[PDB]
């Protein structure tokens, strides 16, 4: 649903 | 009305 | 690639090479 | 990564991307050496993948990585692709040595294969050739001495330059190069100045006018390139349009005006009815003020026809003509009929003359004929003294009456609209119709008043003559102008359109001689801005279409 | 660069490490002139100068290797090179070489 | 008449009197910057608004807060001239008083434990000069106003060009000054959908639910309810009469039509009706129905009603049921449909969906979602619908409250949604986006305020962070504020913004036009490529606000506009134009400034309307415009009139004579190239003008205008000293005014800025009089070009196309010779090998090139230098360099070997010859000053000492004259005062206390007249003596100024004011020019063929008028030469000035004899005439003028060919036209290159004349060569001319040795491509 690795890390 | 017509003619554009 | 175009004065040149190609490929 | 002036360094974004990749790879190796928790290792692997993707193609995977300029870093894909990429900026098009650029002027004395080149500009372009010839004749022992002499600008250097460019063709190119006629080969002639002198007859080929235009010049170096320029790209060979086959060196403006003025006919002119032995005697009469250029005379013409099979038949006969027509026949090459010159010569007539000369005689005769036509046209346009004045714009006396009639019946139909007999759309349509009709009537009246005059002939009666008005002569000859522009100058400007396209009911009932008021000028600007913007965008559209076709 | 958007700074950086073609042509002319001038000498001194300066050879040589081929000692090589330099300073055969300074 | 204009009175051909003078042209900049800087007690504009918007800064915990008190601007370190010379920004320090109140933790919150007040330095704010310019980094810049979309809500539609069918789709956009954008659009399925920040689209009911609105509340707000009760066992609809106007109608006494007007039966009026059951089947419910016994929901809000539902409601005992109204024409079910598609059922789920739309791929929490919504639109920190935006919003939705709020709310959003629904239904219209009532002007003040607020937020985050921590016992508020972010923000705005542009300084007109320019580009605006036709078009609201003529011709057409002559910006930033009120049928001279929204309602007549002696309109039906449409209107229906005939055209367009006779296309070019004229040696007035030249010359600031009236005391080529009048002295003032003139100063375009005095010693001057004429100015009138005799004829093809044939006399008299000042710099820096030194010991350079250099190595002042001459001799240390064996042999043969330092000296560019006029040496602090530096320092100190001494001498002469007068109040013999020596006056002795106290204070003041002047001189010594702050690594900078005289030559671009531009083709001899019967040759011959096709007739009229003007001048000259009586001269002048029925009444009775002689002397070179635009001279007036000058009425003379002497067969239009020399010179455009520098990566020739680069052989050229079949030429261009490193060297050697043959190789660009493709992990290889 998202592509930003930062959001996945959080 | 002429240049776009030529462009679609050479691009084999499908009419609506 | 900076070679002669196969049009006009380069045409014969390119033609020559193709001939040699076939003749070597024999 | 090279130093700039002042200690600053210039770097490519590829360095930053590679540094990111290396740092993340080393961090991944260190984490794997530390037996890291899995989550940190997965995060590092994601970062490594993102760095590699950004290095290969930035912005495709997600948010584009930006540097200290708040602007995305340029990757390898961006470096090889795009309008600014390697393919289109450095491979299919390049900046070249042995090239120059200068503003262009008009040389009316030049031949069709000659172009005026500045001496300093040629000195900079042809420098190695000057060195070679300065050593060959022993004027300079080594290349350093030759360079010193060239820098000091000695007279023998100028003689060497003149010998160098004697038969060396040079390439002239004007941007944009829409067709292949935009690059041509000429023989340089050294001139004192800084502007390139260009033959007028190639201007239509170049789409060039002398209002600040600049042209680039290139020097073919090898013998093959010089012979290619001489044989294929020379201006004397490119006189037919590759798109249609029609001549492209047809005269325009002053040449057409002069040939038109000299070939006109006047009633009761000085020297009328005289008998002349030929074109030479016609010229002699003209220079002696015996007869005018437009005097009806009878001239003995020796006329040779070259038939299709090659038969050359010469017939000498007396033809009713004018002095100017015979003087123009003095330059017409042998092999053409006199009927081509025995008429008033507009742009179409001169184009037909050149086309017939090409089809029946060849290329050399056509080139010489075109040069002579341009010379004669310029000379007799200068001798004509044609000038534009405020009295040349004659507004017909019927314009005011027609305007009053149109306004009156507009009032009548407005009254009809208040009665409900017709709707608003019908009223709009018929108002537009009547305004178009009134514009047509005013244009016809103005054209009739401008096209004719009454003169006194030999017998004393009044005879009908075509007018010698400067604006009418300019329009009729085809040099510059048309019926519509004369209509705007001396008749009505007509109905104009709103920005969306709808036509305003009230038209501009004033021309440019009387002058418009504020509202009419604003309405005119409405369409002028549209035209300018349409030209600006259609240029890019045509460029893209041409690129795709090529 | 400036207020433009299609121009970049990287298009305004020169290649200062390149050799101008005028410099290369001057080097070729100097080689030819040096060969011509050395041809106006006896083979002994001409080859002594050639080997002492590395002309048309890979490496420069000290006095000892120059002496060894002639079997002569170092001091004779030194005065041979001195004689060659004195002879080549005469303006009868040094005008062409002066233009390179 | 003023003294400066009485010297040369320009005849006015206008007929309409002016009721409003043209205002100051640079008000748009000065007013905005005054708003920015001047303190606002109300705190709504400028720095105060930003301070109160950011401050007070509150800590998160609550320990302390930082609040704003006041601000002030310090004194500048340097003035404008020193800032320009040094190369520093002209600015003022900003000092802000801040206090840091500390709260008490033990005490309840809100107790002020301590207060610490300090002034904090918050950066340097750049200052606007008196002329509306900025001095940034030593150069003059102009900030262009921006035309941007006004904040608020705009309703627009797709015009049926998106969906397959027509389906005109409507959208509404809420755009704030800062914050997120809110979009409400329709879909092809008739559903209201919402977007935030232009992301994925959702049903519009979500935004309603997130405000706590039930579906029943939504239906109540957006729908009208019809009620259906059960009365007497019958169905009972509450009848509303307006609704009725397919079944049988009840009320049997008044039965209506059955299953087949309304008002007649409705006249009686009933409140009852009965309908069939089927009428309820198709309706949808309005409220939720609950049964207490069952405890369930029988029918939900917004549900289709069925027979079973009706039965269930019947059994429940409910009798009243209300359903929503729905039609196909006036009322629509859109809201019900978007409620149906929407899956949300509560506020929490709506917040969750909004959070998923905002932040995808993140777990949604209630607190997070709640925060996101609150911030996106209801937070003043992240949302700001400013005062203009709020006003537009309230006008759009008709809301008369919350005028001071800048955050959206319930009422705003629901009103916007309702108005969009109404627009779809049919009630209401979409907004025009090109309408000037929807576009706003944003000037320097607003942009500077925004950037200052950005910097203040940057410092506010760090201030908050430090306040959170509690160690504030020994912390002062100046330790919390870092001024570097604020300085960075303002410097970025003033130096790197797209709208902060290099000033156009070719001539005063260019300056004025650049200061009055509006750009639709820039931040928050359009882009060149993405701009469409609509925004580039001329709108009907541009009348009197934006010039429809003046705009760039090219990609920037329509995107850059010019302010109209009388246009103004109101307090909200909307353009407004003046109009005259029409009261009781007469045109009152009262002026009302109207904007487009106010302009639309009224009917406005034009200035060309005829007027009677009583002030009313003459003809019954006058021409006017209403709602942007022109037409004919009754006299009594006119509400306003135009104030001037030049109200719609800008200044440059207003300077074109006979503009009404020229096409808009050519008027555009005329206006554009009037800004490209280059000043000449001798400024000459235009014979034919418009009368606006004085306004431009005065308001540009190039001229020296007298601040106070008086008598000129001293005039010199560089200084004017004026003795102020007795009525305009400030008490206790010197009484003199000093004007130092600018002499030969470089402009931004390498032109010459020179001020020449136009007053003589003893000449009376009033306030506003012109004392010195700047560049392109003649006696206070704008003078861009020269008056040249013009013959309209073809001349042997030398005027072919647009070419211009110019006589040699034009070159001889230097009529178009221009001075160009060029600046060159030599920077000696510090390198690794050593420090670069400036000296005269230049290796490998003879004494010939050192003649013009001094001991210090800098060229002398006044030295004539040509190309290649050394100006500054610089040597840089060089590392060891390896030598070829042949070079070693050469060095051994001739022992010359001196290569310790390398010559890199400043040399004059090639083809440039000029005189060195100025040398400036900048030395870093701590570096030894060379002898030339001390020489210039001594010259500057001597100049300062002499200037201060002279200024003090003149001012003390004036003040001692005042002293003298104070004594003359009584009157005595000052010969006794002079009997005692001047200094000995202070040696006098008085015993009387009355006299002695006088002497005491006089001595105490005379000795104090030394301390202040010594302080001023010491400050000047500090400024010259101190070192210069250069860039790191820079030791010394030497700047050399070269003055180049450029004469006219073939290739130079010359043009008039009517768009007729051209390039000079030949400089013909005088004997080959056409000449008249009197033997006067023409100087320029123009082609007539360019007049009719481009339809610029205003030139011909100008030509005729010019002829008449010169003729009259010649007559005046004759009258002066024959020494005729002054009475005849007065009679002739009165006859000249009385021609036509003009508004101008110049009578000579009150002109004195000396004034008459001066006027006649100024009219020798021709009588200036003014033809206002759209109020110019008719043809009859021109003919009368020609008849006065004894010239043909047709303006055509009989000319003779100078080469043969034969008269031309037709008369030729001969006259005088004002021609300009544009800044497109062939000297700066001629370039040629054989071999030079090459690119670092592509190994290709560089680009540009500055880099000695080559021309580009683009794709089209390659196509042309391929079409020709020229394979070998194409290969030459591709390989051996561009990027074959070995091939091009081999070609150079081969050409040098005669063998014109090439050995083509592989271009380096293809190798770079190969390496790049291999770097992309793709194997590309050349098979053999
Ligand atoms: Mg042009």
């Amino acid at each position: 649903r998202t592509t930003d690795p930062v959001r996945m890390y959080m | 009305g002429g240049l776009p017509r030529v462009a679609d003619l050479f691009e084999a554009r499908k009419p609506k | 690639v900076g070679r002669l175009i196969p049009a006009g004065t380069g045409f014969a040149y390119h033609q020559d090479r193709q001939a040699k190609r076939a003749q070597e490929q024999q | 990564l090279v130093p700039l002036d002042g200690g600053r360094f210039a770097t490519s974004d590829l360095n930053d991307l590679y540094r990111r990749v290396i740092n993340r790879n080393n961090r991944l190796k260190r984490l794997l050496e530390l037996a890291a928790p899995d989550i940190i290792v997965r995060n590092e692997k994601r970062m490594l993948q993102e760095s590699v993707d950004a290095l290969l193609d930035n912005g495709r995977r997600g948010r584009a990585i930006t540097g200290s300029n708040k602007r995305p870093l340029k990757s390898l894909a961006d470096m090889i692709k795009g309008k600014q990429g390697r393919f289109r900026q450095n491979l299919l098009g390049k900046r070249v040595d042995y090239s120059g650029r200068s503003v262009i002027t008009v040389g009316p004395y030049l031949r069709l294969h000659q172009c005026g080149l500045p001496k300093k500009m040629a000195l900079e372009l042809f420098k190695p050739f000057i060195y070679s010839k300065l050593e060959t004749r022993g004027l300079a022992t080594t290349i350093k001495a030759a360079k010193k002499m060239v820098e000091r600008e000695e007279a023998v250097v100028w003689d060497i330059l003149d010998e160098v460019i004697r038969e060396h063709p040079v390439l002239l190119n004007r941007a944009p190069t829409l067709h292949r006629l935009g690059i041509q080969a000429f023989e340089p002639v050294l001139i004192e100045g800084k502007a390139i002198q260009l033959h007028p007859l190639v201007c239509a080929a170049y789409n060039a006018d002398f209002d600040g235009d600049q042209m680039a010049v290139h020097v073919p170096l090898t013998l093959e390139a010089q012979l290619e320029a001489r044989t294929l790209m020379m201006s004397t060979n490119n006189i037919l349009s590759p798109a249609s086959g029609d001549p492209i060196i047809v005269p325009s403006q002053d040449v057409v005006l002069g040939l038109y003025y000299m070939t006109r006919e006047k009633i009761n002119a000085k020297g009328e009815g005289m008998y002349l032995t030929g074109p030479a005697e016609a010229e002699k009469a003209y220079r002696t003020k015996t007869a005018e250029l437009h005097a009806r005379v009878k001239v003995r013409i020796t006329e040779t026809i070259k038939h299709e099979n090659g038969k050359l038949t010469t017939e000498t006969k007396m033809i009713d003509t004018t002095v100017g027509r015979a003087m123009l026949w003095q330059i017409v090459p042998k092999g053409l009929p006199y009927s081509l010159v025995n008429q008033k010569l507009g742009k179409k007539q001169i184009s037909n003359l050149l086309n017939e000369a090409y089809r029946k005689l060849g290329l050399k005769d056509t080139v010489i004929f075109a040069d002579q036509i341009m010379y004669t046209g310029f000379a007799y346009a200068a001798l004509s003294g044609v000038s534009v004045g405020i009295d040349d714009m004659v507004v017909p006396a019927a314009k005011y009456t027609e305007i009053a009639e149109a306004e009156e019946e507009v009032r009548e139909i407005q009254e009809q609209f208040q009665s409900g007999l017709v709707t608003a759309g019908e009223r709009y349509n018929k108002v537009i119709d009547i305004w178009a009709s009134t514009n047509d009537r005013v244009a016809k009246a103005m054209m009739e008043n401008l096209s004719s005059e009454q003169v006194i002939n030999r017998q004393g009666e009044q005879e009908k003559q075509e007018s010698f008005n400067s604006i009418y002569m300019m329009a009729d000859s085809g040099a510059r102008g048309s019926a519509a522009q004369i209509r705007q100058l001396a008749g009505m400007r007509g109905l104009m359109a709103r920005p969306d396209g709808s036509i305003i009911e009230t038209p501009i009932t004033a021309n440019f001689k009387e002058g418009l008021n504020v509202l009419q000028y604003f309405i005119s600007t409405h369409g002028a801005r549209k035209g300018l913007a349409d030209t600006a965008l259609k240029t890019a559209n045509s460029g893209y279409l041409t690129r795709r076709l090529v | 660069i400036g207020d433009d958007e299609d121009s970049h700074l990287g298009d305004f950086i020169e290649d200062t490490t390149l050799e101008l073609p005028l410099d290369s042509a001057t080097a070729t002319s100097l080689k030819a002139a040096t060969r011509d001038v050395l041809a106006g000498l006896t083979p002994r001194e001409a080859k002594v100068l050639r080997m002492r300066f590395g002309i048309d050879m890979n490496t420069d040589h000290t006095l000892e290797e120059v002496g060894k081929q002639f079997d002569v000692t170092r001091e004779r090589i030194r005065q041979i090179e001195a004689k060659a330099l004195r002879k080549l300073r005469h303006p009868s055969r040094s005008e062409v070489l002066r233009s390179f300074l | 008449y003023s003294y400066t204009e009485k010297k040369r009175i320009r005849k006015d051909f206008g007929t309409r009197p002016q009721v409003l003078d043209i205002p100051y042209l640079l008000s748009i900049q000065l007013d905005s910057f005054e708003k920015f800087i001047e303190q606002d007690p109300e705190g709504q504009y400028g720095l105060e608004a930003a301070f109160r918007s950011v401050f007070p800064i509150q800590s998160y915990n609550g320990n302390s807060e930082l609040q704003y008190v006041s601000y002030r601007l310090g004194e500048p370190v340097f003035d404008v001239k020193e800032c320009q010379i040094r190369g520093v920004t002209y600015s003022k320090p900003l000092r802000v008083k801040l206090r840091l109140v500390i709260f008490d933790k033990d005490a309840p919150a809100g107790t002020v434990k301590d207060i610490k007040e300090q002034e904090v330095y918050m950066g340097e704010i750049p200052l606007m000069t008196e002329n509306g310019t900025f001095v940034i980094n030593g150069t003059e810049r102009v900030i262009v106003s921006q035309l941007h979309r006004s904040p608020g809500v705009f309703f627009d539609s797709d015009k049926g060009k998106t969906h397959s069918s027509g389906k005109v789709l409507y959208n509404a956009r809420i755009i704030p000054y800062r914050g997120s954008w809110l979009d409400f659009e329709f879909d092809p399925k008739d559903n209201l959908y919402v977007r935030i920040d232009r992301r994925r689209k959702l049903p519009a009911s979500i935004i309603l639910r997130v405000l706590g609105k039930t579906s029943a509340e939504i239906l109540d707000i957006f729908f009208e309810k019809v009620n259906f009760e059960v009365k007497d066992q019958t169905l009972m609809m509450e009848l509303v009469p307006e609704r009725l106007r397919t079944f049988d109608i009840e009320a049997d006494g008044k039965v209506y039509v059955e299953k087949g007007h309304i008002r007649q039966l409705e006249k009686d009026g009933v409140n009852f009706i009965e309908v069939p059951v089927e009428y309820i089947v198709g309706k949808v419910s309005a409220k939720d129905y609950v049964n207490e016994a069952t405890g369930e929901l029988i029918i939900t809000a917004n549900q289709e009603i069925s027979l079973e539902a009706l039965a269930n409601l019947s059994q429940a005992g409910y009798k009243k049921l209300e359903v929503l109204f729905t039609n196909d024409l006036d009322h629509g079910p859109f809201m019900s449909e978007t409620l149906r598609v929407d899956s949300t059922t509560d506020r929490i789920s709506a917040l969750v969906e909004i959070y998923r739309m905002m932040r995808p791929g993140e777990p949604p929490t209630k607190e997070a979602a709640e925060s996101l919504f609150e911030s996106l639109f209801f937070s003043a920190e992240r949302y700001d619908l400013s005062t203009v935006g709020r006003m537009k919003f309230n006008s759009s939705i008709g809301r008369e409250d919350a005028e001071e709020q800048g955050t959206l709310d319930e009422v705003d959003i629901i009103e916007v949604m309702k108005k969009l629904i109404s627009i779809r239904n049919g009630k209401g219209e979409v907004d025009d986006i090109d309408h000037l009532g929807n576009r706003r002007i944003r000037s320097v003040g607003e942009m500077a305020e925004n950037q200052f607020r950005v910097g203040l937020v940057r410092v506010e985050r760090a201030v908050k962070e430090r306040l959170s921590l509690g160690d504030l016992d020994n912390v002062m508020p100046q330790d919390l504020i870092n001024a570097k972010p604020i300085s960075a923000a303002v410097k970025e705005f003033f130096g790197s913004s797209q709208l902060s542009q290099f000033m156009d300084q070719n001539n005063p007109l260019s300056e004025v036009t650049h200061k009055r320019r509006i750009s639709a580009l820039g931040p928050g605006g359009l882009t060149r490529e993405r701009a469409g036709f609509e925004v580039r078009d001329v709108h009907v609201t541009h009348y009197g606000r934006l010039c429809p003529i003046e705009t760039p011709e090219g990609p920037n057409i329509g995107l850059i506009n010019s302010l109209s002559a009388f246009a103004r910006c109101n307090e909200y930033g909307f353009l407004e134009t003046p109009y005259r009120r029409v009261v009781n049928g007469v045109v009152t001279d009262e002026v009302d400034y109207l904007s487009a929204i106010e302009e639309g309602q009224f009917v406005i007549a034009q200035a060309n309307a005829k007027l009677t002696e009583e002030g009313g309109f003459a003809d019954e039906l006058v021409t006017a415009r209403q709602k942007g449409e022109s037409g004919l209107h009754p006299r009594e229906h006119v509400d306003y009139m135009d104030v001037a005939t030049n109200q719609v055209v800008s200044i440059a367009a207003s300077l074109i004579p006979f503009l009404e006779h020229d096409d808009a296309n050519r008027a555009l070019m005329g206006a554009n190239m009037q800004r490209q004229a280059v000043p000449t040696l001798r400024s000459e007035k235009p014979l034919v003008g418009t009368g606006i030249e004085r306004n431009v010359a005065v308001d540009s600031g190039v001229t020296a205008v007298a601040k106070r009236g008086g008598v000129i005391q001293s005039v010199d080529a560089s200084r004017i000293v004026v003795k102020v009048n007795e009525e305009e002295l400030i008490p206790g003032e010197a009484g003199i005014d000093i004007y130092n003139l600018t002499k030969y100063t470089r402009s931004n375009q390498n032109t010459c800025i020179n001020q020449r005095p136009c007053v003589m010693p003893g000449e009376p001057v009033a306030r506003g009089d012109v004392l010195a004429d700047g560049p392109s100015t003649d006696l206070g009138e704008l003078a861009l070009g020269q008056n040249m005799r013009i013959a309209f004829m073809p001349w042997n093809g030398y005027n072919f196309e647009d070419s211009i044939l110019v006589s040699e006399r034009v070159v001889q008299d230097d009529r178009f010779t221009t001075i160009h000042i060029q600046e060159l710099s030599c920077v000696a820096r510090d390198t690794k090998l050593g420090a670069e030194e400036i000296t005269a010991d230049i290796p490998n350079v003879g004494e010939a090139a050192l003649s013009k250099l001094d001991e210090s190595g800098i060229v002398y002042i006044g030295a004539e230098v040509k190309g290649g001459d050394i100006l500054v001799g610089k040597v840089t240390p060089k590392g060891e360099t390896q030598l070829t064996p042949e070079e070693k042999l050469l060095r051994a043969i001739f022992g010359e070997k001196a290569s310790d330092v390398k010559d890199t000296s400043l040399r004059v560019p090639n083809s440039v010859a000029g005189t060195v006029i100025d040398v400036q040496v900048f030395t870093r602090d701590g570096v030894e000053k060379d002898k030339r530096a001390l020489e210039i320092e001594q010259m500057q100190l001597k100049e300062a000492k002499k200037d201060l001494t002279e200024e003090f001498q003149i001012l003390e002469g004036g003040l001692l004259a005042r002293v003298r007068s104070v004594l003359l109040a009584g009157g005595y013999t000052e010969a006794k005062l002079s009997s005692i020596e001047r200094k000995k006056w202070l040696e006098q002795t008085l015993e009387n206390e009355e006299l002695q106290n006088q002497l005491e204070q006089l001595a105490e003041q005379y000795d104090e007249l030394k301390a202040d002047f010594d302080k001023k001189f010491e400050a000047k010594r500090r400024k010259i003596t101190q070192g210069d702050d250069l860039a790191p690594g820079v030791l010394k900078i030497v700047k050399v100024y070269l003055a180049v005289k450029r004469r006219i030559q073939p290739g130079d671009k010359m043009a008039g004011r009517h768009g007729n531009k051209g390039v000079i083709s030949k400089i013909n001899p005088v004997e080959d020019m056409p000449y008249d019967e009197n033997g006067q040759p023409v100087d320029i011959v123009l082609n007539p063929l360019g007049v009719p096709s481009r339809m610029n007739i205003g030139q011909i009229l100008e030509v005729h008028l010019g002829l008449a003007a010169k003729g009259i001048g010649d007559k005046i000259n004759q009258m002066i030469k024959e020494q005729q009586e002054l009475a005849k001269l007065r009679e002739f002048l009165q006859k000249v000035y009385d021609l036509g029925d003009t508004r101008q009444r110049v009578d000579i009775s009150e002109l004195s004899d000396e004034d008459v002689r001066t006027l006649a002397h100024n009219l020798r070179a021709g009588l200036p005439v003014a033809t206002p635009v759209f109020d110019g001279a008719p043809e009859s007036s021109i003919k009368a003028m020609l008849e006065l000058a004894d010239l043909p009425a047709s303006g055509q003379l009989t000319l003779f060919d100078g080469r043969t002497g034969d008269a031309f067969e037709r008369p030729v239009t001969v006259g005088y036209m004002y021609m300009l020399k544009l800044n497109h010179l062939v000297d700066d455009k001629m370039h040629a290159r054989s071999t030079g520098s090459y690119s670092l990566v592509t190994q290709q020739p560089l680009g540009g004349k500055a880099q000695f680069g080559g021309q580009r052989f683009g794709e089209m050229e390659v196509w042309a060569l391929e079409a020709y079949g020229a394979a070998y030429t194409l290969q030459e261009m591709l390989t051996v001319k561009s990027d074959d490193v070995n091939g091009r060297t081999k070609m150079y050697k081969n050409i040098v040795d005669g063998n014109h043959a090439m050995e083509p190789g592989m271009p380096e660009s293809f190798n770079v491509l190969l390496k790049e493709i291999r770097s992309l992990g793709i194997n590309i290889e050349l098979e053999d």
